[PDB]
RNA sequence: CCUUCUCAAACAUUCUGUUUGGUAGUGAGUGAUACUCUUUGGAGUUAACUUGAAAUUGCCUUAAA
């Protein structure tokens, strides 16, 4: 048979995790929600997993929100199969950048450069031009 | 029930106005630290709209002047922010269709310009002035009973004579000239005046108020723009004719 | 609007130009019985809005399966008048969206699927299935209270 | 100057050796420096100067093939009821350019939405020019689809005068900016590459006088310490490196 | 079923000229070689090509009732 998970797809702009529970909310008391995030600059991938408590909520909910249209993006939304145990897509944040180093006294790195001179030398030599 | 469409709306409105916040606030912050050279515009501006419409654009350059804020609505969707909560709270200016006196000066550009979308500001005249106070505000008063949660109507003379003859502050036309001439202090005497409560332009639902409904939304949307811009002036209508219709 | 652009036209035909061709070219639905008959078998209607309640039924009877047939994106609406509001008149019976502009194009294309996913697959078992045969309420208790 | 013709030279026998055939020679100049504006990303591109504009062979080289070379002009919501095309048809002729479409900031927002037809619309265009006071707003309205090319990007020019619309100002602007500029962005971290074009364009004789003006130019900007050239595919050139920039690493911090 | 940051100052006159500052996105995937720092932690950038906003699990209340 079924589980008692919903999984939600083409959700639009702006309808994140919060007013997702909120809203699906209303046909019972659910469990979890989880949305698709990015890792850098968390963004919405538009999709996301549900699961309240029945095996009756699930087809209650997709019955009704199936292809639903809402702002211009008509939602989709399935059922889940015997288990399939929700595992990931944990909620990101922005990544602000922090600068690493500078460490190392800038003298092995100039006789670094004064080799790397001679050493695209022979690189372009082999190449050859 | 709920309708999703409402929730996410409210999300996407409250984002824009939080972020126009956010921007706002920095820039003014910036601005403020004096180190400017990474920065936008240099100076603030006033917009003035007189009647499909005539404007004009002018610095401020304070001079402080005696402003008249009167709340409004919106717009349709804003879950209003922490922020601008805070300032209206403190301007007392809960519960829309109501209307405050402020001493416009040049530290309160910084406040006006982030709660610009709820409120509508002018400079009325003295007629304006008087007729609002001897038809309207109110005053909260203790004797030989009544613990005083509770106010009246201002009737008479001696109760300003006893409230305020520290100040030498009698007949309720001192108060009108202390307002009109930003006098002393200003302060004691407008928190003494109980901010106003003043009655909406159309009550209705019939058939002939929905028009005039109508037509009030669409000269509205007309007239008051609401920017986004980070950098926006603020907009001086004239009230000395809109207290016509509010008063 | 119709008199204010003849006052227009009226204005232009002579004394800058128009051969009617000052004004542009005009949007709007489609909504005469025989004319939407008409225009399907052309074929340029792109979504039919078919009246429920037409109280001689025999005339829409026949829509949907022409429909069907000439490929033709058809929907059944509830109301009449509903209709003719959109059109100004006081029913309608029919509408149809023929060419629109081009900010509604993705609209329009959306709006057709959202029709294809709800109206011509919800909707197999419609063509079978006589409906109807339903008891009262005082015959239903006595068969449930028999068996 | 010895070392930029031999550099060229070299580099035109790399291409010489017996989509991706337009692709495959497209010279390029890489530079780098200390590190650039940090946490910040910029917008605004840098219209350095020049003396042999490239932007001027490219439309007879272009006209030729596929890619179609065409312009774009945002301007303000309020001009495009004052300047029409006939005035920039007869005004820009005589100097031998012409702006095709005038697209009106409203027209991202109500025709030119469902980011199908935004890029369908956008993939079509070569040069893109933007009202100033627009190019402010232009991130919401074209996307970072846009900005991720170097030739998508709006370029702001000074359409506003003192005072109003002036469209004099426009055209003389314009030429400025098709045959005087050359366009560029600055990145964070240290690497930015220049298109200085493709070797089917202008000539190398002319090439070695304008990277010279190019180098003259940007070295004193960003204490930039390391130029180098290459066509698409060829191992990097070492035509600079000073040490006399590495010394305030030390000194930052 | 909301609706997008659409000029600021200065120095100048040639009837418009010059310097400054202002711009963080729809996700997903394909993909060529080049660099900058830091210890192994891989961060910042780098020629360009696909898609009906496409999708499956990357560690305040008279805007009422």
């Amino acid at each position: 048979e079924y589980s008692g998970i919903i999984y939600v797809s083409r959700l639009p702009h702006g309808f994140h995790e919060k007013e997702l529970s909120k809203y699906f909310a209303q046909f019972g008391d659910l469990k979890e929600v989880r949305l698709a995030r990015n890792k850098k600059t968390g963004n919405s991938r538009h999709y996301g997993f549900l699961e309240f408590v029945n095996k009756e909520d699930a087809m209650i909910a997709q019955e009704s929100m199936n292809n639903y249209l809402l702002m211009g993006h008509l939602l989709q939304v399935r059922v889940l199969p015997k288990g399939a145990k929700i595992e990931k897509l944990y909620k990101y944040k922005k990544r602000v950048l922090v600068e690493k180093g500078i460490t190392k006294p800038v003298k092995q790195l100039k006789d670094n450069m004064k080799q790397k001179h001679e050493e695209r030398i022979k690189k372009l030599a082999k190449s050859g031009i | 029930f709920v309708r999703a469409e409402s929730i996410v709306a409210k999300t996407l409105a409250t984002s824009r106005e939080k972020e126009r916040i956010k921007r706002v606030s920095i820039l003014e912050d910036k601005k403020a630290k004096n180190e400017t050279q990474h920065i936008a515009s240099g100076k603030d501006f006033i917009l003035k709209i007189t009647e499909g419409l005539i404007r004009e654009k002018t610095t401020y350059d304070g001079k402080p002047a005696l402003l008249f804020i009167v709340r409004v609505r919106g717009p349709l969707a804003v879950n209003i922010p922490n922020k601008a909560f805070k300032i209206l709270s403190l301007l007392r200016l809960v519960e829309t269709n109501t209307g405050v006196f402020v001493k416009l000066t040049k530290n309160v550009y910084p406040l006006l310009k982030v709660i610009a979308p709820y409120v509508v500001i002018g400079k009325p005249s003295l007629s304006s002035i008087r007729s609002l106070i001897q038809k309207r505000g109110r005053i909260i008063y203790k004797g030989e009973n009544e613990a005083e949660p509770h106010e009246i109507v201002l009737n008479d003379n001696n109760i300003v004579e006893e409230q305020l003859g520290d100040h030498g502050i009698i007949c309720v036309e001192d108060i009108i000239h202390e307002i009109a001439t930003m006098g002393e202090s200003f302060s004691v005497c407008n928190f003494f005046l109980q901010p106003f409560k003043l009655n909406r332009e159309v009550s209705g639902f019939g058939s002939l108020n929905r028009l005039r409904k109508i037509k009030q939304r669409e000269a509205e949307s007309r007239t008051r723009q609401f920017s986004n811009a980070a950098t926006a002036p603020v907009i001086e209508v004239d009230i000395d004719s809109l207290l016509a219709k509010l008063n | 609007e119709k008199k204010e652009r003849l006052t227009k036209e009226a204005a232009a035909v002579a004394e800058g130009k128009s051969k009617q061709d000052a004004s542009p070219k005009p949007y709007a639905v489609k909504y005469g019985l025989n004319h939407v008959v008409a225009l399907i078998e052309n074929k340029k209607a792109k979504l039919v809005l078919i009246a429920n309640d037409v109280d001689p039924i025999e005339l829409v009877v026949f829509l949907p399966a022409l429909c069907k047939k000439m490929g033709v994106p058809y929907a059944i609406v509830k109301g009449k008048a509903r209709l003719g509001t959109l059109v100004n008149q006081k029913t309608s019976a029919v509408a149809a969206l023929t060419e629109v502009r081009a900010e509604d194009e993705a609209a329009l294309a959306k709006l057709v699927s959202t029709i294809d996913a709800n109206f011509a697959d919800k909707y197999d078992e419609v063509k079978k299935h006589w409906g109807g045969g339903i008891l009262g309420n005082k015959a239903q208790a006595k068969m449930d209270k028999r068996a | 100057r010895e070392r930029v013709i031999k550099a060229v030279n070299e580099l035109i026998k790399f291409t010489s050796k017996p989509e991706e055939e337009l692709k495959k020679d497209l010279q390029l100049i890489v530079v780098n420096n200390k590190s650039f504006t940090g946490t910040s990303k910029s917008f605004k591109l840098k219209l350095l100067n020049v003396k042999h504009s490239f932007y001027k062979p490219w439309k007879e080289a272009s006209a030729t093939a596929v890619k179609d070379f065409k312009v774009l002009l945002i301007l303000k919501d309020s001009d495009i009821k004052k300047v029409s095309e006939d005035d920039l048809f007869d005004q820009l002729d005589s100097e031998g350019i012409k702006v095709d479409e005038i697209i009106c900031g409203k027209d991202l927002k109500t025709v030119y939405k469902a980011y199908e037809a935004r890029n369908a619309f956008i993939s079509q265009f070569s040069l893109i020019l933007a009202d100033d006071s627009i190019v402010t707003s232009l991130p919401k309205l074209m996307g970072g689809k846009a900005y991720n090319k170097v030739e998508t990007t709006p370029i702001s020019i000074r359409t506003h005068a003192n005072k109003e619309f002036s469209l004099t100002t426009l055209t003389n602007n314009i030429k400025k900016v098709y045959m005087n500029q050359l366009p560029v962005k600055l990145p964070r971290g240290t690497t930015l590459n220049v298109h200085l074009g493709n070797l089917e364009w202008l000539r190398p004789e002319e090439f070695v006088d304008n990277v010279e003006l190019i180098s003259e130019q940007l070295i004193k900007a960003y204490q930039i310490r390391s130029i180098f050239i290459k066509t698409n595919r060829s191992p990097v050139l070492p035509l600079y490196y000073n040490q006399d920039v590495l010394d305030e690493l030390e000194a930052k911090k």
